[PDB]
C-alpha cells in the first residue's frame, strides 16, 4: 500500500494506490483505500483491512453522533477519536491511518496516526509499505500553498514511483480533493503514470 | 503407577490394589488401602496423580453416602458408576482435570449379580468381567483372557487374583510391595486380611 | 434482588415474625422426645382430619441427618424440609473434613445458626 | 575495561584502566592491559581477556619472525592485517577487541580491531564497556595538532571517565606512549586514584586459634 | 505488555546553584527511519516544573494528557490554585512515580524513562528519575538513554557532588549541557541536530528555549581518514 | 533440610535438621524447622521456607479457632486435613512443602501424618522428608524397633539426621529433638552438627570414612 | 548443567613474608551427594605446587598432565621448574583446549629457588593468567573466599600468622557453600621447608 | 518480552548489639554498568524505633517500605497508638511478603531495632516471606563476601581458645558499638573493593533506647 | 549506510556516507567505505565490516596478481572476482558490494552485487540501508552522460536524503571520481548538505 | 538404576550387583551378573547405558588379559584402576562417550591388602573403605558411615552387605532381583552362591 494526503493552498488532497495483497497474490487490484468518516473528513487505510475497516466505521460511528448533538465536528476531533481507538487497543491492532479534512476556519488538515497510536499533525503524509521509497523525493518536492493542479501532480509523480518500487502497491491512483468547493473523486491509470 | 485389578466371578467382584506409595526416589508407605466403601455393597478402587486421587474418592464417597441418607437406599452398582463417569467427564474439560482412574465393585441386591465396572480419567466407562488399570492390564488381561472363566466361585477368584500378582511381580519393573484384596458380595465388602502368605 | 427487612423489631422490642413463626409451630403436630439411660425415644403425632393416606411413602415426621443423629419437628412441613437437606449436607461434610461424624451438640448448633440467619437477613421469613 | 588510543603531532599513546572482573567480582585490582606485540607496537585488549592476551602474543611472536626474516622494524599495518585475518577466519569465536597503536619507519599509526575482523582508523578511538564514557571526554577536548602532553592529558582523562562512571572499570591508569624518534615509554601506573583506605581494624589473630587435626614434613629435594 | 514504535532518545539534566536545566531533542523515530522531526519532549507544568520524556511516543502524549488533567483538577475549588495550593515538582514526580509502577505492576507500562525538573516553592532544587519499571532515584546530573552514558560523565565533571552545586553558575551549567547535546548527536545514531532546552530559576522563573541546533562542530579530521588499515589514497 | 517423625512404646520423636539454601549458596545455619502448633501439636518444615513457615502458623490459628468453637482439642487427623486441603486448593500454582503434623490426643493416641503440596496425606508410623531423607531412612530403618526406651529413642532421631547432615550437602547446622507423649511435647535441644558429629565419632566409632 | 559445580571444591592461596600458603578442601561430592572426604587438590611439582578446583576428572587428568610436563622439563632442562615458568606453562596448556576447555580453576603458589620471592598465579578455565601479590582464589565458594580475604588479609605476614589468615579464610568460606568443605588442608611453603596440615573444621 | 524486574545493586548489613542494634547499606544506585546515583538511600525510619532495608530491585524495596511505613500509621490508629514492636513488625512484613507470593517483591528485607527487653534485635527476610531473628545479616549484591566475615567477627565461627586443643571454643562475648561499627566499615570497604555495585557512600543507622541515629562514609567512587 | 555509484560522460562517481553503527551506537563517524582495489576500479561497501573488507583485500591481491601477468583488469573482470567471492560463500556472508571503474575502452562502468553474489550492470547502482528512501528520488532525477558537476551535486543531494531519514547512515558525504585524468577524493561536512 | 555396591574390609573387597535387566515395561532378567574379572585378583562392576556397560566391560578385560600375557605378570589394583579412568576420561570428550559407572575391587599381593576403587562415567576415581554408584548411595552411604569398621571380617562385611540390601529393598521403588556377591582376596575371587536366603 501506498498512500498520502497533502495540505495545499484551497484545502487538502488524499491519494492511494488499489493494490492488496495476500502473501504475493492480489486479492484485490480495485480497491478503494480513501475512506470517508464524514462530509470533509476523510482517511488513507493501511495496514490490516480488517482493522482498519473496523476502526474507520466506528469512528464514522461517532461523528455521525457528534454532528447530531454539537453539529459538524472539526478534523482534530476525528483524529482524535482514530487516536482513542488506535492507543487503547495497540496490543491487537495493525492500523496505520492517515487523517485529512477540511473545514472553513482551519482550512485543510492532515493528521498521521502510526502503529502505536501516537498523533502527529503535519503538512503532508506518507504511509504504508510503499512509502518508504519516496521519502527522499516528497521532502524535495514539496511545498506549502501548492495549487489544486500542482498538488495533484505531487501526488501522481509521488505514488507513481511507490507503485513503481514497492510490489504490495499498485493498480490505480485514487484521490480525493477537499475543498470549499465539496468533495471531488480523481483517478488515474497505469497507462498515464507509468509513463511520468 | 499403582496396581489396580478387578475380578468379577459368579457371586462377587474381587478387588486388588497395590499398598506402594512412592514419591521420587523414596517409597513412603508399603501398607496403603487404595479404595473407599461408597456404600455398604459398592467399593472403588483408585490410582493416578498423588493428591487427586484421595480428594476425589472421598468426595463421591461422600456423595454415595448423602444420597443413601436422603433416600434411605442404596444406589444400584450401575447408578454409581454412572455418576462417577459423568465427576469425570466434567473434570476433562475444567481449569484442573482430576486424573483419576477407578474400578467400581458392587453388589446388585435387586439383581443378586455381582458388577465390575472400569472407568478411566476421561470418563470411559466400561463393564467387565475383568479389568485393570495402567501398565497392569498389559500382563493380567492376556492371561485373564485364558484361564478366566464366568462360573468360578469367590476362592477360585482369588486364585486367579495370585496368578496375576506373581506374573506382575516377575515382570514389572516397580515392588509395588504386594495387594489388599477385598471381596464385594451380597454380604458386603469384607477384607483377605492373609493375603502376603495364602 | 429482594432484601426488604421482613423481621424487625417493634416499638415493644419483638420481632412479630420470629413470633409469628412460633404461632406456626403451634398449630403444628405435636412431637416429644425423651432421654432413658442408654436410649432416645422420639414421638410425633398423625393427624386425623383427612385418613385414607399412604404411609408407605409419605413422609414421616423422623428423619435420619446421619447414622447416629435423627431430627423431628413441630409446624410447617415444607420448611422443614430445607433444614433437614442443610443438616444432612453438614453431616458429610464434617465427616469429609474432621474425618469423624458429628455431635448431636454441633448438628443442633448448625441448624439453630440457619434458623438465626433467617431472623436477621433482607428478603427472607 | 576502558581503553583509548589518541595520535598527536609526533606519534600516538595508549592507556587502559586496570581492573579485572569476573562478572560483578573484582579478580585483579591491578591488572596491566597494555600488551606488546613489539618494542613500539603497543597493544590494549577488550572482550575475552585470554583471546586478547593469546591472540597479541601469537601476533607478536609471528611478527617478531617476521622483523628477523626482512631485517625491518615491524609495522603497525603488519600487526593489523595479521590479527584480523587471524580473527575473520574465527567469525567472532576468539573474542579479541584491540586498540593497537604504535610507530615504524613509515610514521605513527592508531588502529582498533573487532572480534570478527573489521578494523578502523582513526585520531581518537575508545573499546571496552567503559568506551562511551571515555568517547564522551574524547570528543569534547580533542583538537588536531596536539603535542604529547596533551595527548597524556587528554587519553587519561578518558580513562577516568570510565574509572568513575563505569562499573566494569577502575583502579589505576596505564599509559604508553610512542613517539616517531625516541623509544616507547610505558607508564605503569601513570596515576592511582583509588587507594583503599586505611582498615578500622587488624584481623591478624592469635596464634591457635585455628584447630589442627594433623601436621607433618612435606618432601621436596630428592 | 508491549513494544515501542515511535520513540524519542536521551533526556538530560543537571542541576546548578540556582535551580536545574533539562534537555531533549526533537526527534520521533520509527526504529532506524528518522520519522518525525518537530517532536517536543520537554513538558512543562505551571512555572515551576518541565517533564522531560523519552521512550514511546504513544504514551507520552498520553502522559502529556494526563499532566494537563493535573492542573485542572488542582484548580478545582482551589483559591490558592496559582499561589499556596500550586503544584509543585515534587507533586507531579509522585503522582507519575505511581502511575509507572502500577503500570509495570499490571503487566503493562508506559514504555518511557521521565526525569522531572523544577524549583519547590521554598527554593530547592527538585530533580528526579522514574521509568517503566517504576525504579525512582535522584543524583545532581541524570540522563535517559545514551545521555546516562555519555551524557552523565560530562555533567558529573562539574557538579560530582552535593558540594559541587551551589559553586556551579546557570552559564556553566547551560553550556556543559549544551556541549553534551552536540556529543549525543556524534555517537547515538537515534538522535537529531535540534533540541529544546528548558532553565527552571528559583529567581529568573521558567526559561524555555526552542529550535536549539548542534553547533561549532568538529568534522575535517575526516577528510585525513582513507581506507581501514593498509590504504594510502 | 533433613527431617524425621516416628512412633514407638514411648510416643513420637521429632528430629530436623536447622540448614537454608539458595543454590549452593548456606542461607542460614539456624532455622526451626519445627512449629509448636500446641502442647499437644507438632508441624515439620521441608521444601520453600516461606510456604511451610506461612501456611504451617497459618495452620496454627486454624486450631486455635477450632478449640474455641468446639471446647475441645483439634485432633491430629483434623488438623492435618486442614493444610491437606488447604494446600490441595493451590494444586499447580507452585507451592513446595513436605510436611509431618505429629501429636497425642486420647482418641487417637500418638499419630504423624505426611502432607505435601502435591495433595498427598498418609497416616503412618515412620517418615523421613526433605533433601537428605534417604540418608535419614538408611540409619533409623536400620536401627529402629517399637520396644526403644526414650533416652535411645531420641537418641536414634539424633543420629539420623547427623547422618543426612553430613552427607547431604543442603542438610546441616544443628539437631533439634522433640518428644511426643500423652502429656505433650518436650524440647530436647539444640545441638550443633559442628560439635556433634566429633564426640558422637569419638564415642560410637562411627565415621571411619572420615580423616579424625 | 554446571561443570564446575557437579564436584565442588576450593583453593586459596596468599603471600607472605618470604613465604606463601595454598589451601584446600577435601570434598568430592555429586551434586547434593558428598562421596570422598579425602579428595586433595592440591599438587606439587619440586617446589612448585598447584592446586585445581572445578571438574573432578579434569582436576586428575591436569595434575597427570603437568606431572608428565613438569618431568620431561626436569631431564631436558637439568633443573626444577620454577614457580613464574610453570604458570605460563599451565596458561599455554589451558589455551590449547580453548574450544574444548578443562572445567577447572588452576592456582600457582611457589617460591622462586634463585631469588627467593614468593610467586602466586590464579587461572580462568582457558588460561588467563591471574597475577596478584595478595590472594588468589577458586572454586564453588569463591565469592565467599573473596569476602574473607579481602578482610583478612595484610601484606608481610610471617608463616606462622599467614597460616591463621589463610586457615580461617578458607574455613568460614566453605560453611557458607554446601557444595565446600568436608575436610581442608593448608601448606605453609618456605624456601628451606614445607609444612602440610589438616584442619579440623564442620563436617556437614 | 517486558520483564518487570530489574537489578539495582547494592549491599546492606544489620547487627545487633547488647541494648542496640544498626542497620547499614551503601548508597550507590546502580542499572547494569552504569551509576544511577551515588546518593539514593536505601535503609529508613519507619517509626517506633524501627530501621528497615529491602534491597534489589529498588521500586519493590520503595513499595515495600512504604508499605510497612503505612502499616505503621495504622497500627496507631486502630490499637490506642501502641508501640509496634519489633517482633510484631516482622510477622507484618511477612504478610506483606507472602501476599504477593505468586508476583513477589524482589528484595531481601532486613529490619533492626531493640526487642521488648530492651535487647538488640536483627530480622531478615528471605523474598516472599519466610523470616528469622539473628545476630546479624548481610543482604544484597556482596551479602556472599560479607556473611562469612560476620559469622568469623561477630558469632566467632571457627574460632578456638590457643592451647586448648581446638577443643574449647572463643566463647561469645558481645560487642559495643564502636567495635561493631568498626566492623561495618571494614566489610563496606572489603565489598567496594570487590563488588562493582557497591561503593560511593555508606549511611549507618544505630538503634538504642534514645531512638535512632545516622552516620555517613565516604566509599571509593570507581 | 549509504552507498552509490554513478557513471557519467567523463567517467564515474562512487558516493558514500561515514557511519558504522553497533546497534544505535555509532562506533565510527568518519568511515571510509570508498575502496580501491585497483588504480582505477574501486567498490562502495555494505553489510558486515568484517566480510567485506575481507572480501575487498582478497580481491585487491587476486587484481594485483592479475595485473602482474596479465596487465591492466577490466571493470567487467573485478566484478566477476568479487561475484566469485559473494556467490560461492553466500551462506557465510552479509555483504552488498558496489563495484566502479574507469577504462579508456568501456569508459565508467558499475556492478552491483546484492547479498546472493548476482551481478548487475547497471547505469548507476545504490545500496545500503538508507537507499530504500531514495529509490524515488534517484528514479526522477538521474541522466545518463552528465557533467562532473551535475554527478556530484545529484550524488550529493541523493546522500544527504539518504541520511536524512536513515539513522544508520551520517557523517560526512565522500565521493571518489574515476576519470582519464585520474582519481579525485571529494568530502561534504554536515554544515553543507544538510541545507540542500 | 542398577545397584553396584563395594565394601573394603580388613583381608578383602565385597562387591554387590544387582541381577535385574529392564527395559521399559519388561524385566528381561533377574540372574545377570554385573562383573567381569580383569585379572585372578581383579574384579570390576558396572551399570549404566545399555550397551556401553558390557562393551566397555569387555574391552578392559581384553586390555588387561593382553598386558598379563605380555608380561608374565598381574598388573596391581592401582594400576588397573589408572587405565581404566583414563579410558573414561578419553570417551567423554568424543563424540559418543561411555556412559558407564564402575568400582574396581582388588587384593594387591604385593602390599597384602584390599583396595577398591569407585570410577563414574567422567573419569572420577576415588578410593574408598566402601563405594555405590547411582541413587543406592544416597541409601547405604550412611548405613556404612554408621555400622562401617575398617577391621571387620569377612563374614562381617557380608552382614553389612545384607543390612544394606534390606535398606534397598525396603525404600527403593525399583525392584532390581537381589543381588550376586563375590569376595576378591588373597586367594583370587568367588562368589557368594547363596546369598538369596542367607
Ligand atoms: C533443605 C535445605 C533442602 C532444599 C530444606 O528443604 C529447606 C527448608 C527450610 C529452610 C524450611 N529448603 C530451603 O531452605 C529452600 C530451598 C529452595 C526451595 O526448595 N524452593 C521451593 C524455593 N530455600 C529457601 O526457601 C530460600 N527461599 C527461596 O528460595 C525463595 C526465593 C523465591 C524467588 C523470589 C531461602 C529461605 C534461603
Amino acid at each position: 500500500t501506498s498512500i498520502m494526503a497533502v495540505t495545499f493552498k484551497d484545502g487538502v488532497i488524499l491519494g492511494a494506490d488499489s493494490r492488496t495483497t495476500t502473501g504475493a497474490y492480489i486479492a484485490n487490484r480495485v480497491t478503494d483505500k480513501l475512506t470517508r468518516v464524514h462530509d470533509k473528513i476523510w482517511c488513507c487505510r493501511s495496514g490490516s483491512a480488517a482493522d482498519t475497516q473496523a476502526i474507520a466505521d466506528i469512528v464514522q460511528y461517532h461523528l455521525e453522533l457528534y454532528t447530531s448533538q454539537y453539529g459538524t465536528p472539526s478534523t482534530e476531533t476525528a483524529a482524535s477519536v482514530f487516536k482513542e481507538l488506535c492507543y487503547e487497543n495497540k496490543d491487537n491492532l495493525t492500523a496505520g491511518i492517515i487523517v485529512a479534512g477540511y473545514d472553513d476556519k482551519n482550512k485543510g488538515e492532515v493528521y498521521t496516526i502510526p502503529l502505536g497510536g501516537s498523533v502527529h499533525k503535519l503538512p503532508y503524509a506518507i504511509a504504508g509499505s510503499g512509502s518508504t521509497f519516496i521519502y527522499g523525493y516528497c521532502d524535495k518536492n514539496f511545498r506549502e500553498n501548492m495549487s489544486k493542479e500542482e498538488t495533484v501532480d505531487f501526488i501522481k509523480h509521488s505514488l507513481s514511483q511507490a507503485i513503481k518500487w514497492d510490489g504490495s502497491s499498485g493498480g490505480v491512483i485514487r484521490m480525493v480533493v477537499l475543498t470549499a468547493a465539496g468533495v471531488e473523486r480523481l483517478i488515474f491509470y497505469p497507462d498515464e503514470y507509468e509513463q511520468l | 503407577m499403582d496396581i489396580i485389578l478387578g475380578i468379577r466371578v459368579q457371586d462377587s467382584v474381587i478387588l486388588a490394589s497395590s499398598k506402594a506409595v512412592t514419591r521420587g526416589i523414596s517409597v513412603l508407605k508399603d501398607s496403603d488401602d487404595k479404595t473407599r466403601q461408597l456404600s455398604p455393597h459398592t467399593l472403588m478402587s483408585f490410582a493416578g496423580e498423588a493428591g487427586d486421587t484421595v480428594q476425589f474418592a472421598e468426595y463421591i464417597q461422600a456423595n454415595i453416602q448423602l444420597y443413601s441418607i436422603r433416600e434411605d437406599y442404596e444406589l444400584s452398582p450401575q447408578a454409581v458408576s454412572s455418576f462417577v463417569r459423568q465427576e469425570l467427564a466434567k473434570s476433562i474439560r475444567s481449569r484442573r482435570p482430576y486424573q483419576v482412574n477407578v474400578l467400581i465393585g458392587g453388589y446388585d441386591k435387586k439383581k443378586n449379580k455381582p458388577e465390575l465396572y472400569q472407568i478411566d480419567y476421561l470418563g470411559t466407562k466400561v463393564e467387565l468381567p475383568y479389568g485393570a488399570h495402567g501398565y497392569s492390564g498389559f500382563y493380567t488381561f492376556s492371561l485373564l483372557d485364558h484361564h478366566y472363566r464366568p462360573d468360578m466361585t469367590t476362592e477360585e477368584g482369588l486364585d486367579l487374583l495370585k496368578l496375576c500378582v506373581q506374573e506382575l511381580e516377575k515382570r514389572m519393573p516397580m515392588d509395588f510391595k504386594g495387594v489388599i484384596v477385598k471381596i464385594v458380595d451380597k454380604d458386603g465388602i469384607r477384607q483377605v486380611d492373609d493375603f502376603q502368605a495364602q | 434482588g429482594y432484601d426488604r427487612a421482613l423481621s424487625i423489631f417493634s416499638p415493644d422490642g419483638h420481632i412479630f415474625q420470629v413470633e409469628y413463626a412460633l404461632e406456626a409451630v403451634k398449630r403444628g403436630t405435636c412431637a416429644v422426645g425423651v432421654k432413658g439411660k442408654n436410649c432416645v425415644v422420639l414421638g410425633c403425632e398423625r393427624r386425623s382430619t383427612l385418613k385414607l393416606q399412604d404411609t408407605r411413602i409419605t413422609p414421616s415426621k423422623v428423619s435420619k441427618i446421619d447414622s447416629h443423629v435423627v431430627l423431628s419437628f413441630s409446624g410447617l412441613n415444607a420448611d422443614s424440609r430445607i433444614l433437614i437437606e442443610k443438616a444432612r449436607v453438614e453431616a458429610q461434610s464434617h465427616r469429609l473434613t474432621l474425618e469423624d461424624p458429628v455431635t448431636v451438640e454441633y448438628l443442633t448448633r448448625y441448624v439453630a445458626g440457619v434458623q438465626q440467619r433467617y431472623t436477621q437477613s433482607g428478603g427472607v421469613r | 575495561t576502558t581503553i583509548v588510543g589518541v595520535k598527536f603531532n609526533n606519534g600516538v599513546v595508549i592507556a587502559a584502566d586496570t581492573r579485572s572482573t569476573q562478572g560483578p567480582i573484582v579478580a585483579d585490582k591491578n591488572c596491566a592491559k597494555l600488551h606488546r606485540i613489539s618494542p613500539k607496537i603497543w597493544c590494549a585488549g577488550a572482550g575475552t581477556a585470554a583471546d586478547t592476551e593469546a591472540v597479541t602474543q601469537l601476533i607478536g611472536s609471528n611478527i617478531e619472525l617476521h622483523s628477523l626474516y626482512t631485517s625491518r622494524e615491524p609495522r603497525v599495518v603488519s600487526a593489523l592485517q595479521m590479527l584480523k585475518q587471524h580473527l575473520f577466519k574465527y567469525q567472532g569465536h576468539i573474542g579479541a577487541y584491540l586498540i593497537v597503536a604504535g610507530v615504524d619507519p613509515t610514521g605513527s599509526h592508531l588502529f582498533s580491531i573487532h572480534a570478527h575482523g573489521s578494523t578502523d582508523v582513526g585520531y581518537y578511538l575508545s573499546l571496552g564497556s567503559g568506551s562511551l564514557a571515555a568517547m564522551a571526554v574524547l570528543e569534547s577536548h580533542w583538537k588536531q595538532d596536539l603535542t604529547k602532553e596533551e595527548a597524556i592529558k587528554l587519553a587519561s582523562d578518558a580513562i577516568q571517565a570510565g574509572i568513575w562512571n563505569d562499573l566494569g572499570s577502575g583502579s589505576n591508569v596505564d599509559v604508553c606512549v610512542m613517539e616517531i624518534g625516541k623509544d616507547a615509554e610505558y607508564l605503569r601506573n601513570y596515576l592511582t586514584p583509588n587507594v583503599r583506605e586505611e582498615k578500622q581494624k587488624s584481623y591478624k589473630f592469635p596464634r591457635g586459634t585455628t584447630a589442627v587435626l594433623k601436621e607433618s614434613i612435606v618432601n621436596i629435594c630428592d | 505488555t508491549q513494544q515501542p514504535i515511535v520513540t524519542g532518545t536521551s533526556v538530560i539534566s543537571m542541576k546548578y546553584d540556582n535551580g536545574v536545566i533539562i534537555a531533549a531533542d526533537n526527534l520521533g523515530s520509527y526504529g532506524s527511519l528518522l520519522r518525525f522531526n518537530g517532536v517536543e519532549r520537554l513538558i512543562p507544568v505551571g512555572d515551576n516544573t518541565v517533564v522531560g520524556i523519552s521512550g514511546d511516543i504513544s504514551d507520552m502524549q498520553h502522559i502529556e494528557r494526563l499532566l494537563k488533567d493535573l492542573v485542572t483538577e488542582n484548580a478545582y475549588d482551589n483559591p490558592l490554585a496559582d499561589a499556596e495550593e500550586a503544584l509543585e515538582p515534587s507533586y507531579i514526580f509522585e503522582y507519575l512515580a505511581t502511575v509507572m509502577y502500577q503500570r509495570r505492576s499490571k503487566m503493562n507500562p508506559l514504555w518511557n524513562a521521565i526525569i522531572v525538573a523544577g524549583v519547590q516553592s521554598n527554593g530547592d532544587q527538585f530533580l528526579r528519575y522514574v521509568n517503566l519499571l517504576g525504579v525512582t532515584y535522584s543524583s545532581p546530573t541524570l540522563a535517559t538513554g545514551f545521555g546516562a552514558h555519555m551524557a552523565n560523565p560530562l555533567l558529573r565533571k562539574v557538579v560530582d557532588r552535593e558540594s559541587d552545586i551551589p559553586k556551579t553558575t546557570v552559564q556553566v551549567a547551560e553550556e556543559a549541557i549544551v556541549n553534551a547535546m552536540r556529543v549525543l548527536y556524534y555517537r547515538d545514531a537515534r538522535s537529531s541536530r535540534n533540541f529544546s532546552l528548558a532553565i527552571i530559576d528559583k529567581n529568573t522563573g521558567l526559561t524555555f528555549k526552542k529550535n536549539l541546533q548542534v553547533e561549532n562542530m568538529k568534522w575535517d579530521f575526516a577528510k585525513d581518514i582513507k581506507g581501514y588499515g593498509t590504504q594510502k589514497i | 533440610t533433613t527431617t524425621l517423625a516416628f512412633r514407638f512404646q514411648g510416643g513420637i520423636i521429632v528430629a530436623v535438621d536447622s540448614r537454608a539454601t539458595a543454590g549452593n549458596w548456606v542461607a542460614s545455619q539456624t532455622v526451626k524447622k519445627v512449629i509448636e502448633i500446641n502442647p499437644f501439636l507438632l508441624g515439620t518444615m521441608a521444601g520453600g521456607a516461606a510456604d511451610c513457615q506461612f501456611w504451617e502458623t497459618w495452620l496454627g490459628s486454624q486450631c486455635r479457632l477450632h478449640e474455641l468453637r468446639e471446647k475441645e482439642r483439634i485432633s491430629v487427623a483434623a488438623a492435618s486435613k486442614i493444610l491437606s486441603n488447604l494446600v490441595y486448593q493451590y494444586k499447580g500454582a507452585g507451592l513446595s512443602m513436605g510436611t509431618m503434623i505429629c501429636g497425642y490426643t486420647r482418641k487417637e493416641g500418638p499419630t504423624i501424618y505426611y502432607v505435601d503440596s502435591d495433595g498427598t496425606r498418609l497416616k503412618g508410623d515412620i517418615f523421613c522428608v526433605g533433601s537428605g531423607q534417604t540418608f535419614a531412612y538408611g540409619v533409623l530403618d536400620s536401627n529402629y524397633k517399637w520396644d526403644l526406651s526414650v533416652e535411645d529413642a531420641l537418641y536414634l532421631g539424633k543420629r539420623s539426621i547427623l547422618a543426612a547432615a553430613h552427607r547431604d550437602a543442603y542438610s546441616g547446622g544443628s539437631v533439634n529433638l522433640y518428644h511426643v507423649t500423652e502429656d505433650g511435647w518436650i524440647y530436647h535441644g539444640n545441638h550443633d552438627v559442628g560439635e556433634l558429629f566429633w564426640k558422637v565419632k569419638e564415642e560410637e566409632g562411627s565415621f571411619n570414612n572420615v580423616i579424625g | 548443567s554446571d561443570p564446575s559445580s557437579i564436584n565442588g571444591g576450593i583453593v586459596v592461596a596468599m603471600t607472605g613474608k618470604d613465604c606463601v600458603a595454598i589451601a584446600c578442601d577435601l570434598r568430592l561430592g555429586s551434586q547434593s551427594l558428598g562421596v570422598s572426604n579425602k579428595f586433595e587438590k592440591i599438587f606439587h611439582y619440586g617446589h612448585v605446587f598447584l592446586g585445581i578446583t572445578g571438574l573432578a576428572t579434569d582436576v586428575t587428568t591436569l595434575n597427570e598432565m603437568f606431572r608428565y610436563k613438569t618431568n620431561l622439563y626436569k631431564l631436558k632442562e637439568e633443573r626444577a621448574i620454577e614457580p613464574e615458568t610453570f604458570t605460563q606453562l599451565v596458561s599455554s596448556s589451558l589455551y590449547e583446549r580453548r574450544f574444548g576447555p578443562y572445567f577447572v580453576g588452576p592456582v600457582v603458589a611457589g617460591i622462586n629457588s634463585k631469588s627467593g620471592k614468593p610467586f602466586i598465579a590464579g587461572f580462568d578455565l582457558i588460561g588467563c593468567i591471574d597475577e596478584a601479590k595478595d590472594f588468589i582464589v577458586s572454586g564453588t565458594a569463591s565469592d565467599q573466599l573473596f569476602g574473607m580475604c579481602e578482610s583478612l588479609y595484610e601484606p608481610n605476614l610471617e608463616p606462622e600468622d599467614l597460616f591463621e589468615t589463610i586457615s580461617q579464610a578458607l574455613l568460614n568460606a566453605a560453611d557458607r557453600d554446601a557444595l565446600s568443605g568436608w575436610g581442608a588442608v593448608v601448606y605453609i611453603i618456605k624456601k628451606d621447608e614445607v609444612v602440610k596440615r589438616y584442619l579440623k573444621m564442620r563436617q556437614d | 518480552q517486558f520483564n518487570p524486574y530489574g537489578d539495582n545493586g547494592g549491599t546492606i548489613l544489620g547487627i545487633a548489639g547488647e541494648d542496640f542494634a544498626v542497620l547499614a547499606g551503601d548508597t550507590r544506585n546502580i542499572t547494569d554498568y552504569s551509576i544511577n546515583s551515588r546518593y539514593e538511600p536505601k535503609v529508613f525510619d519507619c517509626g517506633d524505633n524501627i530501621v528497615m532495608s529491602a534491597n534489589g530491585f529498588a521500586a519493590d524495596g520503595d513499595a515495600l517500605v512504604k508499605r510497612f511505613k503505612n502499616s505503621v500509621k495504622w497500627y496507631h490508629f486502630d490499637h490506642n497508638d501502641k508501640k509496634l514492636s519489633i517482633n510484631s513488625a516482622a510477622r507484618n512484613i511477612q504478610h506483606l511478603l507472602y501476599g504477593k507470593r505468586f508476583f513477589p517483591y524482589y528484595v531481601h528485607t532486613i529490619i533492626a531495632g531493640l526487642d521488648e527487653d530492651g535487647k538488640g534485635a536483627v530480622y531478615s527476610f528471605d523474598p516472599v516471606g519466610s523470616y528469622e531473628r539473628e545476630q546479624c545479616r548481610a543482604g544484597g549484591a556482596a551479602a556472599s563476601l560479607i556473611m562469612p566475615f560476620l559469622d568469623n567477627q561477630v558469632n566467632f565461627k571457627n574460632q578456638y581458645e590457643p592451647g586448648t586443643n581446638g577443643k574449647v571454643k572463643k566463647p561469645l562475648k558481645y560487642l559495643s558499638v564502636e567495635e561493631v561499627i568498626k566492623l561495618v566499615r571494614d566489610s563496606f570497604t572489603s565489598a567496594t573493593e570487590r563488588h562493582i555495585q557497591v561503593g560511593d557512600g555508606l549511611e549507618i543507622l544505630i538503634v538504642t533506647k534514645d531512638g535512632v541515629r545516622k552516620e555517613f562514609y565516604e566509599l571509593k567512587r570507581d
